[PDB]
């Protein structure tokens, strides 16, 4: 499918003499699902190395900005009333009291790092509400947040979403190779370094709604703008920097002006308020929901988030410095093929499907050639009968050829029969393509 | 100065140097030792300073965790001879003034020491011996590196140096290079393992975990205090070490009242009446876990050098060489053709002449262009500079033609 | 779905993932995944 010609080396009988193959190869990169192959070609009836790039999916993630804690509070009040002229109950001291500052009376409390704030409100003063003075009694209230749920939940935003493709790296003599890259980047593989152009687009655009995430538990979507400022009555009114700080209540946490209700009613005072519970909203929006056609989704993996848009990227990988080579290949062996069937559609991203059952005495791979040389078909071969699939793509409804298959030893003819659907586009000018799609929701 | 109550034994001295036993066998509160106190001054040591409630080298081997090298310390007035000055002359170090000895581990994962004769003292630089007349030399011996130890039971046989592009390290020769070799003094993070020798790292990623094993506890007890060891009347507030052995433990038996902290009380039996000894927890201790080849060990001693590196640059920075003639250059009535065999061509240029014109297609095998000024007429040669997609291909080619019949081209 | 209900879905086969968004219901019916429907095979199905 691919030679290196210009890098080929001797790769003596029986031993290796690989010579750090160091030519890039320029190839397109297949559709999703499909692979990328390389011919290795040595002498004949020996050697032919195949290196396999599968396109396992596309995904458009999430580059995140901003982000913050939050969790469920509920507060705790200690009250300490005191007749005038005791303590601070100087009524110049009752108004102005800072709300940072505590007073003597709950000095138990002495230094804590939790979130709390301090008043003092007026009440009355005379014999009938229990204090000689006539003047205004005072009486100090003493405010701290403690979680209630044992959890937080993390807010963030997407800047904007990039491409990204995953490759599946059969490597020569075993494909334990998985590696994932973004547009523009290189990966420092084995054998050299794979890297990855994808000219078409390297992003798609913003958004303005707000991601929250459960750790262990999944993600979700709110339809809020992400402000980096809190607001009574919205989501993230009492902010922090991480999971502890949540979980403790701790001061360094951000909040809104006045979230706490006070009823300094004469019996007992009423501290209260009303917080947006975040694991309500949380489970409200999990994560397959659709917005304005983009169906945002938890990424393979849970790792994060995807954005299913209408569209398609072209991905033009370049290998470097590819030398896998040992000695133990220069033996030859031999398999048995027959064809199965074929489906699938023609002139399709999704292209048309062949399975091949491959009788064969050991481990092998299969070089089946058309007539042409335009298709290729490469399938592993392994001791006893074995049922593979391959990724092709067709012009033709109906599909009748001949293939030249022939695993590292005599040549043999494999006929492949079959016929091959149409797909109804609705609107057709002159043909749909082949190029990289990016998965798209129906409505789009 | 909760620091001087060290755990084990805390033997903070060195064979042959015993003049200080008063204050360097058991390190306690009161005295001083020439052999620890340097450790807690600031700004020096900060490893340790980290790790302060941890094993010294000296502690380390007097506890049989660091065994002690063969001639444990050839001194240089009986064997300056002899090629014993060889791993610290790798070293970089600094001592102080007025020491007589100074210990370092050496590469086997064993304490060595050097030791001037007597009257002597250490240079600046720990390498050579001077003498002062009517000094007093210190009685301990300065400590070289920077490290902290522990016991462990981990075993690393297997343990080896793994250094990327470095030819040698201090005295191990990692492998055998030719060429240019970079050689610096660096700083070189380095651990010992159990049934190995010292393992340089790369990175230092090391964690700690606590337990409540005896060495986690600090115990103490006051000078003067009622119904304890030294009960008599003191003119000043100081504290005594306290042996942890005695304690009993939960649900066991000891010989002495004992009281303490969460910790304490959760490991150990906190007694209810009147208490001998008050023990807490420790600031830092526990168990330090270093990371070698992505996998935790349980590391005898781990520390930091400054050794002498040799590295490789490299072998060769890059090669372009692309004599490249892939391709089949003819000129046309129709257009000037260029055929590329393999590589496709997209934006391509000629000069003939001083005159050049452009043409730009879609990546293709083969692309034609317009012929520059009268060369068509003339023929002659045409200098060509496309661009390709592979690499490794020459972007220059020259073509050579003979003077062209403009009636074919123009026919109609 | 026999009891809750379901609003939004997505089903995917190698690589190809195909949406689905309508009110909740018990029942939900998508397009096909690319050529899943002609060569069968297992599907994925994520659903909120
Ligand atoms: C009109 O007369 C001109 C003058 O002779 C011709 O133009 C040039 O003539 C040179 C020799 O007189 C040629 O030089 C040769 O060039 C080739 C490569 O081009 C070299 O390998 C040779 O060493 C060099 N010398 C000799 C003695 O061959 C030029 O090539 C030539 N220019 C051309 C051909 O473009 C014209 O050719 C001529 N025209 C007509 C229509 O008669
Ligand atoms: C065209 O031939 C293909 C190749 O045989 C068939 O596609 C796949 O064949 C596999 C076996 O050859 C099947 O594997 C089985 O899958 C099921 C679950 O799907 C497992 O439980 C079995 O263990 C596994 N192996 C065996 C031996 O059963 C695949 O299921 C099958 N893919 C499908 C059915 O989508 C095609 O079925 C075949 N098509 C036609 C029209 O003939
Ligand atoms: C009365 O006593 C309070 C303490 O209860 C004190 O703060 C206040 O200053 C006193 N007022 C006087 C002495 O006038
Ligand atoms: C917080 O309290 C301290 C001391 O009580 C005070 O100095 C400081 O001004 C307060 N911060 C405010 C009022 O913002």
């Amino acid at each position: 499918c691919s030679e290196l010609i210009q890098a080929s080396s001797r790769i003596t009988e029986g031993v290796n003499t690989k010579c750090r193959l160091s030519g890039t190869a320029l190839i397109r990169a297949g559709s999703v699902g499909a692979e990328a192959c390389l011919m290795l070609k040595g002498v004949k009836e020996d050697q032919t190395k195949f290196l396999k790039i599968k396109t396992v999916s596309s995904e458009l993630s999430c580059r995140e900005g901003q982000s913050y804690w939050t969790g469920s509070f509920s507060p705790k009040c200690l009250s300490s009333r005191r007749c005038h002229l005791v303590g601070e109950c100087h009524v110049n001291r009752c108004l102005s009291w800072r709300d940072n500052e505590t007073s003597a009376e709950f000095s138990f409390v002495g230094e804590s790092t939790t979130m709390r704030e301090n008043k003092c409100f007026e009440q009355c003063g005379g014999w009938g509400c229990g204090c000689f003075n006539v003047n205004p009694s005072c009486l100090f209230v003493h405010t701290y947040l403690q979680s209630v749920r044992k959890e937080a939940l993390r807010v963030f935003n997407c800047i904007d979403w990039v491409h990204k493709l995953t490759l599946e790296i059969t490597d020569f003599d075993g494909s334990v190779s998985t590696i994932d890259l973004g547009a523009s980047s290189s990966r420092f593989t084995n054998w050299g370094s794979v890297s990855l152009s994808l000219d078409a687009e390297g992003i798609s655009g913003s958004n303005s709604f707000s991601f929250i995430e459960s750790p262990g538990k999944g993600y979700a979507i709110v339809d809020e703008p992400f402000s980096e400022i809190p607001r009574q009555g919205f989501l993230g009114e009492i902010r922090c920097n991480s999971e502890s700080s949540v979980l403790s209540a701790h001061e360094s946490c951000l909040r809104a002006p006045n979230l706490i209700s006070y009823k300094p009613m004469i019996d007992q005072l009423e501290c209260t308020t009303n917080l947006i519970d975040p694991f309500v909203v949380f489970e409200r929006g999990s994560l397959p929901q659709t917005r304005n056609d983009k169906t945002f989704a938890a990424s393979k993996g849970n790792r994060g988030v995807q954005a299913f848009s209408k569209g398609s990227v072209q991905a033009d990988l370049t290998l470097m410095f590819d030398n896998f080579e040992v000695d133990f290949v220069g033996a030859a062996v031999s398999c048995d093929a027959a064809f199965l069937n074929l489906t699938g559609c023609y002139s399709c991203n999704a292209g048309a499907r062949v399975c091949l059952s491959i009788t064969s005495t050991g481990t092998g791979s299969l070089s089946a050639h058309n007539k042409d040389g335009s298709l290729h078909i490469v399938l592993p071969s392994e001791n006893g009968t074995k049922d593979q699939c391959q990724i092709l793509h067709f012009t033709v409804p109906e599909v009748e050829e001949e293939f030249m298959y022939s695993c590292d030893g005599d040549e043999r003819p494999l006929l492949v029969k079959g016929t091959l659907i149409a797909i109804d586009p609705f609107d057709d000018r002159r043909e749909a393509g082949g190029e990289s799609t990016v998965v798209n929701p129906k409505s789009g | 100065p909760h620091l001087r109550n060290r755990p084990g034994k805390g033997h903070n001295y060195i064979d042959g140097m015993t003049q200080e036993d008063a204050t360097c066998k058991p390190v306690t509160y009161a005295g001083a030792c020439s052999s620890f106190d340097v450790l807690l001054e600031k700004g020096k040591f900060p490893l340790f300073q980290s790790y302060a409630h941890h094993r010294t080298l000296l502690e380390a081997v007097h506890d049989t965790i660091i065994a002690k090298a063969d001639p444990p310390s050839c001194d240089l007035q009986s064997a300056h001879g002899n090629p014993c000055m060889k791993e610290k002359l790798v070293m970089k170090t600094h001592c102080p003034n007025d020491y007589q000895s100074a210990h370092y581990l050496n590469n086997d994962g064993k304490m060595a020491s050097v030791k001037c004769p007597p009257k002597y003292e250490l240079t600046e630089d720990c390498n050579f011996c001077r003498q002062m007349t009517g000094a007093s030399l210190k009685k301990g011996s300065y400590p070289l590196q920077d490290l902290f130890c522990q016991s462990s039971e981990d075993d690393g046989s297997k343990l080896k140096t793994k250094m990327k592009g470095v030819c040698e390290v201090g005295v191990q020769a990692l492998k055998k290079c030719d060429g240019q070799l970079s050689t610096a003094h660096e700083v070189v993070p380095f651990a010992v393992f159990k049934n190995s020798k010292k393992v340089y790292l790369d990175k230092l990623d090391l964690k700690t975990e606590e337990n409540l094993l005896p060495d986690s506890f600090v115990c103490f007890e006051h000078k003067g205090q009622y119904k304890g060891t030294m009960d008599s009347g003191q003119t000043k507030r100081e504290l005594k070490s306290f042996d942890i052995s005695q304690c009993p433990k939960i649900g066991g038996h000891g010989s002495k009242k004992c009281t303490g902290d969460a910790a304490f009380c959760s490991a150990y039996e906190c007694t209810a009446q009147y208490a001998n000894a008050y023990c807490s927890h420790a600031n830092g201790s526990g168990i330090v876990q270093i990371q070698v080849s992505g996998v935790w060990k349980k590391p005898l001693c781990v520390g930091y050098e400054r050794v002498v590196v040799k590295r490789e640059l490299s072998a060769k920075p890059i090669q372009r060489v692309e004599p490249c003639t892939t391709c089949i250059t003819k000129c046309e009535p129709h257009g000037l053709v260029v055929r590329s065999t393999g590589f496709k061509i997209s934006s391509a240029v000629a000069c003939a002449s001083g005159v050049c014109v452009t043409g730009s297609q879609s990546p293709s095998t083969e692309i034609t262009l317009k012929y520059p000024g009268i060369s068509q007429s003339s023929g002659g040669d045409i200098g060509v500079h496309m661009a390709h997609d592979d690499q490794s291909v020459s972007s220059k080619i020259v073509a050579h033609c003979p003077p062209q019949d403009p009636c074919l081209v123009h026919g109609c």
